[PDB]
């Protein structure tokens, strides 16, 4: 009815609080008593007499956390072609109902006269294009899917404009429902010629149209099958407001409009085309003020678990569960997911905040199945070859339209993946040409082309992950990194974390390597696991999206310190390793603050890698001393005292402090006396 | 009924036949899964059984027209049927397929042993290296003459899905025909991205090349790694690499000679000790024993890691 | 002949099929020569047509030197 929509959506944004979309988002342990008891919808309002706009940014969730707006939100997502128009209609009411409200010395001319409408967005009904039932004719449909090509904008005449050819008599005939009723006659009393109206197109009000086609989300597409397309219709002033490569979501009405089976007849074939009237536009003009997403009942166990002191190792095991030992491989995995945060600069150039991963090493030890597995947790994670993808796969490759036949720029691997991991696999079996490309994603993060007159500059900010593989599938001991694998010098110091997992004979590793393989296989759930040891996939993407999007690390005077002395070592024994070490300490605490814990667990990554070797490439206690060294320099300290506590043993002179107290209470030279205090012999 | 009929499956459509004033058919009603349990065919299995000796049966059941080689006919009838696909709960999907590759001096009958388990295996494609290239072998984009749209036509590792995949002259592919190969061995999947259509393929197929020597017959004076032209990278892929070597013996080639001039003169196999299976009955015995799926023992579990420390240390003792 | 019929271009089911300059065709075309004489059928499966053609025609040819001397590869002969 609309007597009953027009007093249900009115009284809907005169008592209208905070509190009530924080129950049906079961959020009970964070309400505040000074923000969330004022009312969203007036701000709004007043915001928007005081900015001059003419769009509301209405949210479909809030009606059903009202209990006197169900029916209403029903009968949205069923025809809002009709509903839609109420809601015109009830906000220009209210917005004069505000002004006497307020007494104000406007002009109530200008206002009344100004057309406002509604952008109703962010649905419960999120259907994809597979799941378009024919049923659902003009429907709001939500729909999550990825802009592909964009289309100039296309005038739409809506106001007519005709003119005589003998008493020169201009009129404006207004276009309804897509019709042009021509006047037959002439207005004019002294005229009155019939057929004597000419229709000038240069004098018509045009509409803002935009096309934009649509792709469906690879994340819902199911296995086996091809993601389709769609056909969006932007109006208003929204256009020029979604590139190519951008994650929005549109909820609009799902109308059709027929095709013709000939340009000349009015004859229509049996199938209609179907297209999706753009409403309004979610990136995921104007700004998005706050989101609403997972659920504050998880973030108390998000926090849970950053309370504990073992995150390192417990995040490092649920990441793969199925490959045995790799601790230190899988530990740099993990910062790559979350990374460092992105400072941009106004006057100053962009750094690039990702982590670059290369894996080396002999092959068949569980290398492929690393770049499986992260690709799935990513939502926009890609998996590519070698020799299956060259210089133009990855880039962008001009393919052209099945549609309209025209040269249109469509997106690779390296420009899809706009803020994930990029798998790639058989890196040392790339060509020449495809090398030198990825030599700018790495600095800039930007893929210049130019070919055929077209020199555009394409954003690519993701991390590369790829394991790379030497020439006779057999790493040399004797031989040095460079000569067993065929990839270029400024190629190995673009990278961040240089892993050599080798496969070493072992007979106490490859017990225990196949004993947990085979528990794999016999129950298909882990029951001897605890479920407090191994986080489900559910609950890992839903912890590094919270964190790169709130926490942000801030490098404090003290923890950048110990970051110039760690790169002057270094050395000693390019400027790439230093702003790997950013990256990797800001991943560990995402904490506000960059502690000094944090930055000494990525020198143990690098020096990981980047040691054992000096002038040449390719037992500690008699040759190296250490042991026969510290049996003097520990007691030396504990005689002056008779002449202590543990932690004071510490800061006067921490694995060998402890293994050198166990050698001396052997030969009765130290008293225990517990774990408090130590005691000298008498 | 719309969105079921998925590309690719044997289906038995029922329609009628309308003409369009072009003729199309109004849909009215619509692999080793679909094999129903029939108690005809239920009885033919038992009879196989209780007969004894069936594992050596029907390994020299195959291939009637080649005598000799027995261990190598042994590896082919478990290709047929194959292990498990343990599907681990956390994502992991492990490859149940088994990677047999032959190799030998090009005599032992290479071409007679990839053409005889294509048309026992119901879905087996049989293709050759050089014959077919980077685009036979994957997926080719073309252009649909009606709807113009770009599809994917299947290929040989594309229509040959759940079954085995023959493989001639595996030493003279070219390097750009070995890319979905390492996926497969891997993966069972196969990465396409041409045309901007960036889909990936299930290929469950069972790979059984046959490579050849580059100076044609075997040097046993130089290494095997270099005799074969192909990297170490795809020997570990493959589980049991075969090496037939054309060994010249009085007492082999009298008894290979007497059985070529039986089968060229009453066109069948020479009388043994049991009865020749005939193919029609060999496929019922291997989809019924794909639905059972077998699980390992505790006990055999020692076995396996005490097993695989002698391999290890006896391959590390004769690297130089 | 064998510089004018490729690989592309069954039709001399149980006959002869006599082709000129051996030596001059390439390799690939050399290919479906030898699939079609080990069992006298050619196996076709491409553009989604599997069809097995019978082909139980005698190869002959006259090639010309340029083994070694032949400059042809082992399954060829």
């Amino acid at each position: 009815s609309i007597q009953e929509c027009t007093t249900n959506f009115r009284n809907f944004l005169m008592s209208f609080k905070y509190k009530f979309r924080k129950i049906l988002d079961e959020r009970e342990e964070f309400i505040n008593n000074t923000t969330d008891e004022e009312l969203y919808y007036i701000k709004q309002l007043n915001e928007m007499r005081e900015l001059g706009t003419s769009n509301l940014n209405l949210d479909a969730r809030n009606l059903l956390a009202y209990k006197q707006t169900e029916d209403l939100y029903h009968q949205l997502l069923n025809y809002p072609q009709e509903v839609i128009s109420i809601m015109d209609q009830t906000i220009k009411d209210c917005m004069v109902s505000l002004i006497v409200d307020n007494n104000l010395d406007y002009d109530l001319d200008e206002i009344e006269t100004k057309f406002y409408k509604v952008r109703p967005y962010n649905v419960g009904s999120c259907k994809g294009m597979r799941e378009l039932n024919p049923n659902d004719i003009d429907k709001l449909i939500n729909l999550k899917g990825l802009v592909l090509r964009s289309t100039p904008v296309i005038p739409d005449m809506k106001v007519a404009f005709f003119k005589c050819n003998v008493c020169d008599h201009t009129m404006a005939v207004e276009i309804d429902r897509g019709v042009i009723q021509e006047p037959a006659r002439c207005e004019r009393i002294d005229c009155n010629e019939p057929n004597s109206m000419s229709l000038i197109h240069n004098r018509c009000s045009f509409a803002d149209k935009q096309v934009i086609k649509l792709q469906e989300t690879p994340d819902f597409v199911p296995d086996g099958q091809t993601p389709h397309s769609i056909s969006l219709c932007v109006y208003d002033e929204l256009v020029d407001s979604c590139r190519a490569g951008d994650r929005i979501e549109v909820t609009g009405t799902f109308r059709s409009i027929p095709i013709r089976a000939n340009s000349r007849q009015r004859v229509l074939k049996s199938l209609y085309k179907t297209y999706v009237d753009v409403v309004h536009v979610k990136k995921v003009h104007n700004e998005v003020e706050e989101v609403r997403q997972i659920t504050d009942q998880d973030l108390a166990k998000i926090r849970e678990v950053a309370a504990r002191e073992d995150l390192y190792s417990l995040l490092a095991r649920s990441i793969a569960p199925s490959i045995y030992e790799l601790e230190d491989v899988k530990k740099g995995i993990l910062l790559q997911l979350f990374g460092g945060t992105n400072k941009t600069f106004t006057k100053g150039g962009r750094y690039r905040g990702d982590i670059n991963i290369l894996l080396c090493g002999d092959p068949s030890t569980s290398k492929s199945q690393i770049l499986q597995y992260v690709h799935k947790i990513t939502p926009r994670g890609v998996y590519t070859s070698g020799k299956g993808s060259s210089a133009v796969g990855l880039t962008a490759y001009i393919t052209r339209d099945v549609d309209t036949k025209q040269l249109v720029l469509e997106s690779g691997a390296l420009v899809l993946s706009d803020g994930g991991v990029c798998c790639i696999d058989e890196f040392d079996k790339m060509s020449d040409s495809t090398r030198s490309v990825l030599h700018e994603v790495m600095e800039q993060q930007t893929i210049s082309i130019a070919k055929a007159g077209i020199i555009t500059t394409l954003n690519a900010r993701s991390s590369i992950l790829a394991s790379a593989n030497p020439i006779g599938s057999r790493y040399n001991p004797n031989l040095p990194v460079t000569e067993n694998i065929d990839l270029p010098p400024p190629l190995l110091s673009r990278f961040d974390l240089v892993y050599l997992v080798l496969d070493k004979v072992d007979e106490k590793n490859d017990r225990e390597l196949a004993k947990h393989l085979t528990n794999l296989y016999l129950e298909d759930k882990p029951e001897h696991i605890s479920q407090d040891d191994v986080l489900p996939v559910e609950f890992l993407t839903m912890y590094i999206s919270y964190a790169k999007e709130h926490i942000h690390p801030i490098i404090t005077e003290a923890a950048k310190t110990e970051l110039v002395r760690a790169y002057v070592g270094m050395r000693k024994m390019t400027t790439r390793q230093l702003e790997s070490m950013i990256r990797l300490a800001e991943a560990h605490a995402k904490k506000n603050v960059v502690e000094l814990e944090d930055v000494q667990e990525a020198v143990r990554l690098i020096r990981s890698a980047i040691k054992d070797y000096a002038t040449d490439p390719k037992v500690q206690t008699g040759k190296s001393v250490i042991q026969r060294k510290l049996q003097e320099d520990l007691s030396r300290e504990i005689m002056n005292v008779l002449k202590m506590s543990f932690n004071e043993l510490i800061k006067q002179i921490s694995s060998d402090i402890q293994e050198a107290l166990s050698r001396l209470q052997q030969e009765d030279k130290v008293i225990v006396l517990g774990e408090g205090v130590r005691r000298s012999v008498r | 009924l719309v969105r079921s009929l998925s590309p690719g499956d044997i289906v038995d459509v029922t329609g009628i036949f309308l003409p369009a004033p072009e003729t199309y058919l109004e849909a009215q009603f619509v692999k080793f899964a679909s094999f129903s349990l029939t108690s005809d065919v239920e009885e033919r299995v038992m009879e196989l059984i209780t007969s004894g000796d069936v594992y050596n049966r029907l390994a020299k059941s195959i291939a009637p027209e080649i005598y000799g080689n027995l261990d190598v006919k042994k590896a082919l009838l478990l290709l047929l049927v194959g292990g498990v696909d343990k599907r681990v709960g956390d994502g992991m999907k492990i490859r149940g397929d088994i990677n047999v590759c032959l190799m030998g001096d090009p005599g032992v009958a290479k071409s007679q042993l990839l053409k005889a388990i294509c048309k026992i295996s119901p879905r087996g494609v049989y293709t050759t290296g050089k014959g077919s290239s980077g685009v036979g072998l994957t997926a080719a984009v073309m252009k649909d003459p009606v709807t113009d749209e770009m599809i994917l036509e299947g290929g040989a590792l594309v229509l040959a899905d759940n079954g085995i995949c023959c493989i001639d002259e595996f030493d003279k592919m070219d390097e750009s025909d070995r890319t979905a190969i390492h996926e497969v061995m891997e993966q069972q999947t196969i990465s396409i991205s041409k045309a901007g259509i960036n889909t990936t393929l299930n290929a469950r197929t069972s790979i059984l090349a046959a490579a050849n020597p580059l100076y044609g017959r075997y040097n046993p004076r130089l290494s095997p790694l270099d005799n074969i032209n192909l990297p170490a990278a795809l020997l570990s892929r493959f589980d049991i690499l075969f090496l037939m070597l054309d060994i010249p013996s009085r007492d082999d080639d009298e008894k290979l000679a007497e059985h070529v001039t039986y089968v060229h003169m009453h066109n069948k196999q020479p009388d043994l000790d049991f009865t020749p299976v005939e193919p029609s009955k060999m496929r019922e015995y291997i989809a019924y024993a794909k639905t059972k799926r077998p699980v390992m023992s505790e006990a055999v579990n020692d076995y396996v890691v005490q097993a695989y420390i002698r391999l290890r240390q006896d391959s590390k003792r004769e690297m130089d | 002949t064998g510089r004018g019929s490729s690989g592309v271009g069954v039709l001399a089911d149980r006959g002869v099929v006599c082709i000129d300059e051996f030596d001059k065709m390439t390799d690939v075309d050399r290919v479906a020569i030898h699939e079609v004489m080990e069992q006298q059928t050619v196996t076709i499966a491409k553009a989604g047509i599997h069809t097995t053609l019978n082909a139980r025609c005698s190869v002959i040819a006259a090639a010309n030197p340029v083994h070694q001397n032949i400059a042809l590869p082992d399954s060829l002969l």
